[PDB]
RNA sequence: UGACGGCUCUAAUCUAUUAGU
DNA sequence: ACTAATAGATTAGAGCCGT
């Protein structure tokens, strides 16, 4: 008999202070950590995008039931939960004539057309942005379905970057999305079902939007302060690895700065997923003044997480360019060891939280499971458990247990109870998925709201 | 008739707990008077604020915090609060709702610190959820303003820390521990008398030549059929090494490395397992990157066994419970088996469509639960089960690998409804 | 790309060993 | 040194469906 430890789910703040472990319940009863004024929406697409979106908008402000209300919580309604305005009639629309898609969309090299559809949304967008008297919040790109199929070096991935250099919070909606009723495969029955899940669409589309409108839904306190917790993601680029890094730590104010450390750091060596002693300085030296200068001392230990494991010259350079008094920790978090625990009796599988400690210096932790509160799993079959193992450095494997699933609830991109892998290790995964997309920007931006 | 619920508090900070309070009480459909949110301007407050204490009020909530209790116009509604309370004859009338972290049940008016407080000091949720169990106990009437919003807050408020039993909890993995193997593992120096790349993966028993030795643990003189010669090899040139040795760590020879040793080993016990398969006669199926086995349609009694169907159908093919052992000896050599659904239009031949084959697997997966899965499993190890508590691995003669023939337990201390 | 999860199919790198150039 | 092979490992990507 092998025991599981369980490790206790962290709490997330909200409005007054107050904690609860479901964004979906500490925004339905207390409201976000810090709200803003207003959202004033922009909309880039065809005359039936606008009114799909006018009609979207409009359906959420006030409260949405799904069918089962039991186990995923109630929409109150957008100005209910955030307690701000998001109006559909402030639309600062830029149409997008359908004919306009058709040019663009027979031109022979898919290189042509992809990089012509980006430009053609970007420049609206930032025309807009420089000709218009009107703040837009966030920009809503409610594009046709059409772009999604034909367009098939990435649409989504391409404008992203493009925007960067110009700062401009985007939100993409396929119109396959906000018109789920009105898209059907030829069966009378929608391409896609939300009808049981309309308060969870409800629910992310709206805590993404006001998080790019400089709202914060929620923020996390579950986490040893002094702590640097910087996370490492390798991107092939086609023999070129890019390592950008996402950082997230307490202020002294008890406030958790969630941005990026970010940057090309290219590997053009034969072994792949690894650091040059001269960019990772840079790399690890990012971080550590970002700290420096958000905190005034710098950090007490590095705790350095990814999903490769680390050799010893990067390492080396790390320790070379780390101050004194601060310790390093190198965790390596994979979802590849296959270790399914079936439950004996029953038909809902393993509780989320459960760790198994393999030694003192790895362990198996269960971030996807059965979660009560929710009623429902997130997932839907035996979930496979995370395999999180102290590479290097002195470390507690039950204290470093904790902080990995405390890294698990701070996915705004989506209000989902908890997620798979840490958040800092998927979005720097979609930051390099973004930058690389494009031209080498000079200086990156370090909000996620341009990513996300 | 007095139906409604007073709040007191101090006018400049505790309106934010306060007004949060009081539209959850009237969301819940609890009747509710706030000194700042229900009361008309240019009225004679405290004739209106006295008279509703007496007259209005059947509950009378008390937001305490460190200037709450030195306000001088909340005593005041405190002292005619107890005075209404004594008429009423009801004791369970004045809540003194604490939220302030420094005030401790210490520095209380002797008025409110014969009552119990409901605690607020640590989260707002969890206080609110004890009033909720205070009021309905003493069935103060509320009413049904919008039923939907009024269950579903309740709801919310209800089920805050809660699903967490201290229950223990047994979960079946997909491990299986070895339970014996062989206690000297050899190296044959059959180089001199082996073939030019002489392929070593068509022995009977798994050999791999590690540098010029034929690292196994079967008996020199054991492949005299399949290679010529082999008697006339000399024992001497053979390399005893100890395999629990290796299996702690400690053969830290400088002609092998104990690090090499091991992936040998998995490397010879997963073609051991291979082996076992062809005797076994399972049917079996190349992966991306692995070896799948299973059981031919017809095969097994009714394509089931341990009252378990190992072998079905689905749409026109036949589903098969797939799987994929791989061995592993960090920390505690394990032989792990993976569960996997392939399928056969026939119930023969598999679906050559990698296509068709991978979304026929998800139609299938979206059918079986975790305790199918469970079933499904165990079944088919059972069915492989050579000893009634355990299934050899022959890596020699006379050699031989048991393992467990059921799955690895976990125990687990903490579970939940399991609704 | 509202999201999340699982899975599949590839591909490469590192380690050991031998062969070959 | 450089390639080729047999593995175990450890990474990435595509891709196809569920919820
Ligand atoms: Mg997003």
């Amino acid at each position: 008999m092998k025991e599981l430890i369980y490790i206790h789910e962290p709490n997330i703040l909200f409005a007054n202070g107050q904690k609860c472990a479901d964004p979906r319940d500490g925004l339905a009863l207390f409201g976000p950590f810090t709200k803003i004024y207003g959202i004033k929406s922009g909309v880039v697409g065809t005359q039936y995008g606008l009114s799909i979106f006018k009609n979207y908008i409009n359906h959420i402000q006030k409260p949405i039931y799904n069918a089962n209300n039991i186990t995923r919580p109630m929409f109150p309604g957008f100005e209910a939960v955030f307690g701000c305005k998001w109006d559909a009639d402030n639309v600062v629309f830029k149409e997008v004539t359908k004919e306009e898609i058709e040019k663009i969309l027979y031109t022979e090299s898919n290189h042509k057309r992809t990089y012509d559809l980006v430009s053609l949304f970007i420049n609206k967008i930032i025309t807009a942005n420089k000709n218009e008297d009107e703040k837009v919040d966030v920009w809503f790109l409610v594009i046709p379905d059409e772009i999604y199929q034909y367009c098939r070096a990435q649409f989504h991935d391409q404008l992203k970057a493009r925007l960067l250099e110009h700062t401009i919070p985007t939100q993409i909606l396929r119109e396959s999305t906000l018109a789920w009723r009105d898209f059907k495969n030829k069966f009378g029955a929608p391409k896609r079902d939300f009808s049981k899940i309309e308060g969870h669409l409800a629910w992310t589309i709206s805590t993404a939007a006001f998080y790019k409108a400089g709202g914060k839904p929620w923020k996390l306190s579950d986490i040893r302060s002094g702590v640097c917790y910087l996370g490492l993601v390798y991107k092939q680029i086609e023999p070129k690895n890019a390592c950008c890094a996402a950082q997230m730590f307490l202020d002294n104010g008890d406030g958790t700065v969630f941005k990026g450390e970010v940057g090309p750091w290219y590997n053009q060596e034969k072994h792949e997923f690894h650091l040059n002693p001269k960019e990772a300085k840079a790399l690890l030296t990012q971080a550590l003044n970002s700290y420096k200068e958000q905190n005034g001392v710098f950090p007490k230990e590095i705790f350095i997480h990814a999903k490769t494991k680390f050799n010893g010259q990067e390492w080396n350079a790390f320790q070379e360019v780390t101050p004194e008094g601060t310790n390093l920790v190198g965790v390596t978090i994979t979802k590849t060891k296959p270790l399914k625990l079936f439950k004996s009796e029953g038909n809902y599988p393993i509780m989320r939280g459960n760790a198994f400690i393999v030694n003192e210096r790895s362990a198996f932790l269960w971030t996807v499971g059965y979660v009560p509160k929710t009623e429902s799993t997130l997932s839907m079959e035996v979930p496979n458990p995370i395999f999180i193992e102290i590479n290097k450095g002195e470390a507690d494997i039950e204290q470093v247990l904790k902080d990995v699933l405390a890294l698990t609830k701070l996915n705004y991109n989506a209000c989902i109870y908890a997620d798979g892998v840490p958040v800092t290790l998927r979005f720097a995964d979609k930051i390099g998925e973004i930058l690389t997309a494009s031209t080498e920007l000079k200086a990156p931006p370090l909000a996620f709201k341009y990513y996300i | 008739a007095r139906n409604k619920i007073f709040i007191s508090h101090a006018a400049p900070d505790d309106n934010d707990f306060t007004k949060w309070l009081a539209l959850k009480l009237i969301a819940l459909g609890y009747e509710v008077w706030c000194d700042v949110l229900f009361l008309d301007k240019g009225a004679d407050f405290w004739k209106v604020i006295d008279k509703e204490i007496r007259e209005g009020a059947i509950k009378f909530l008390l937001a305490t915090s460190e200037i709450a209790i030195k306000r001088d116009g909340v005593l005041k509604e405190i002292a005619v609060a107890e005075k209404v309370k004594k008429q009423l004859k009801d004791d369970n009338f004045i809540i003194p709702l604490i939220i302030d972290e420094n005030l401790s049940y210490d520095d209380l008016p002797p008025e409110i610190i014969r009552l119990n407080a409901v605690d607020f000091k640590k989260s707002w949720a969890v206080g609110l959820q004890d009033l909720l169990k205070a009021l309905d106990d003493q069935k103060v009437e509320k009413n049904s303003p919008d039923p939907d919003k009024s269950n579903a807050l309740y709801q919310q408020i209800f089920l805050h820390n809660k699903g967490i039993i201290e229950r223990e909890e047994i979960y079946d993995s997909n491990w299986f521990s070895i339970l014996s193997f062989p206690k000297e593992l050899r190296f044959h120096d059959y180089e001199k008398l082996m073939p030019k790349g002489f392929d070593v993966r068509e022995l009977t028993y798994p050999a791999v030549r590690y540098k010029n030795y034929l690292c196994t643990f079967a008996w020199e003189y054991d492949f005299m059929h399949q290679l010529p010669k082999t008697e006339t090899y000399n024992s001497s040139q053979t390399i005893r090494i100890p395999t629990e040795e290796i299996l702690s760590g400690k053969y830290d020879s400088p002609f092998i490395g104990n690090f090499e040793c091991q992936r040998l080993i998995v490397q010879l016990l997963n073609k051991a397992f291979e082996l076992r398969m062809k005797e076994k006669g399972v049917r079996e199926y190349p992966m991306s990157n692995k070896m799948g086995y299973w059981f031919e349609k017809g095969k097994l009694e009714k394509d089931k066994f341990n009252k378990v169907l190992l072998v079905g159908k689905q749409k026109d093919k036949h589903w098969h419970f797939g799987i994929s052992a791989a061995g592993k000896l960090y920390p505690f050599p394990v032989l792990m088996i993976s569960s996997h659904i392939f399928f056969t239009k026939d119930g023969k031949e598999l679906i050559e469509s990698k296509k068709i084959q991978h979304a026929a697997r998800r139609r299938q997966g979206k059918n079986w639960w975790n305790d199918d899965w469970r079933n499904k499993l165990l079944a088919f190890v059972k069915y492989l089960s050579d000893d009634e508590n355990s299934f050899y691995l022959e890596v020699g003669s006379e050699e031989k690998i048991y393992i467990s023939n059921e799955p690895v337990q976990f125990v687990g201390k903490v579970s939940y409804n399991m609704p």
